[PDB]
């Protein structure tokens, strides 16, 4: 199907505790494959997936040099941002960036992404046209003006339509036995009496990849969206994900409830019931 | 501004007493990124705990997985203990093998 | 493959 690659940057200032920390992680779909941390004893861009390890030393030298340059740029940007918001130099602040590209089954660019947040708030984003910016406030308008004069949008378009998709295609071929394998959820329903009056039906999906999944309870064929407790999809630690959805049902009415599961790895969507 | 962490404690594989497994504490939805997480066995800090590299969701909130190897039993109690700027006290969430 | 980011905010 479709695939994405994303880099996630976080820069955190910490006055009185050294210079701002810079962390970068790269993902293909839901698989992390590199990390950089400026706080590591010997900061360098490091592998986190087996299929990236075949890249040669020129690869790792380049990625490390980019991360070190980005560390310095992000430190300067944090200083600039503090000034744009008239903030004290005693406070901690966060600058986040996430960028990358989405490709379709044929490897063609679906769209590119580049957006930024300051203290958890959207700050500036490259528009889908890859040629203009949406600035959140008057501070981000200063950044927009700087980037308009530095021809930033043009450089992002060249990267997102060129290098980004070419490397994603390369990663997808090198990691094809995992990146291009969907693992379906193992599913089942558990039953947890609450009282004489009610019990919890809990529908489980385990061991699936990628993380995108739809898990819904119906009562008499009608979705129970307002009455379903749905936990956030969570990593198992072994590449795969877990999720459950629960409804509180009247005792003796369990068979009126069905759990419906949709996932890319399933030949056909599943319908499950409590099976006592 | 500030968002307090969501916390899930769970095992990698379905728990079977006496069989080695992995205990996970997934913290997500929080901002800013500094967070303190301890895994506990009968109330005592487990020493060998690993964690994922910091990343964040589409709403910019951070998430981390803390994990350790463990062997469940009927008597042993496991928990995750979390502190964050948003919490006046550390929050402890006990492992329930059915969740 | 990362982008080289040299334009400050």
């Amino acid at each position: 199907g479709s695939h994405s690659m994303r880099y996630f940057y976080t820069a955190m200032s910490r006055p009185g505790r050294g210079e701002p920390r810079f962390i970068a992680v790269g993902y293909v779909d839901d698989t992390q494959f590199v990390r950089f941390d400026s706080d590591a004893a010997s900061p360098r861009m490091a592998p986190r997936a087996p299929w990236i390890e075949q890249e040669g030393p020129e690869y790792w030298d380049r990625e490390t040099q980019i991360s070190k340059t980005n560390t310095q740029t992000y430190r300067e940007s944090l200083r600039n941002l503090r000034g744009y918001y008239n903030q004290s130099e005693a406070g901690s602040h966060t600058l986040q960036r996430m960028y990358g590209c989405d490709v379709g089954p044929d490897g063609r660019l679906l769209r590119g992404h580049d957006q930024s947040a300051y203290d958890g708030k959207d700050y500036i984003a490259l528009n889908e046209d890859l040629s203009s910016w949406t600035a959140a406030d008057t501070a981000a308008q200063i950044t927009q003006r700087k980037w308009e004069a530095a021809r930033e949008a043009e450089q992002w378009r060249a990267y997102l339509e060129g290098l980004c998709v070419e490397w994603l295609r390369r990663y997808l071929e090198n990691g094809k036995e995992t990146l291009q394998r969907a693992d379906p959820p193992k599913t089942h329903v558990t039953h947890h009496p609450i009282s004489d009056h009610e019990a919890t039906l809990r529908c489980w999906a385990l061991g699936f990849y990628p993380a995108e999944i739809t898990l819904t309870w119906q009562r008499d064929g009608e979705d129970q969206t307002q009455d379903t407790e749905l936990v956030e999809t969570r990593p198992a630690g072994d590449r795969t994900f877990q999720k459950w959805a629960a409804v509180v049902v009247p005792s003796g009415e369990e068979q009126r409830y069905t759990c419906h599961v949709q996932h890319e790895g399933l030949p056909k969507p599943l319908t499950l019931r409590w099976e006592p | 501004i500030q968002r307090t962490p969501k916390i899930q404690v769970y095992s990698r594989h379905p728990a079977e007493n006496g069989k080695s497994n992995f205990l996970n504490c997934y913290v997500s939805g929080f901002h800013p990124s500094d967070i303190e997480v301890d895994l506990l066995k009968n109330g005592e800090r487990i020493e060998k705990v690993e964690h994922s590299d910091l990343s964040f969701s589409k709403d910019w909130s951070f998430y981390l997985l803390y994990y350790t190897e463990f062997t469940p039993t009927e008597k042993d109690e496991y928990a995750c203990r979390v502190n964050h700027v948003t919490l006046s006290q550390p929050k402890i969430v006990k492992w329930d093998r059915d969740m | 493959n990362q982008k080289l980011i040299a334009n400050q905010f």
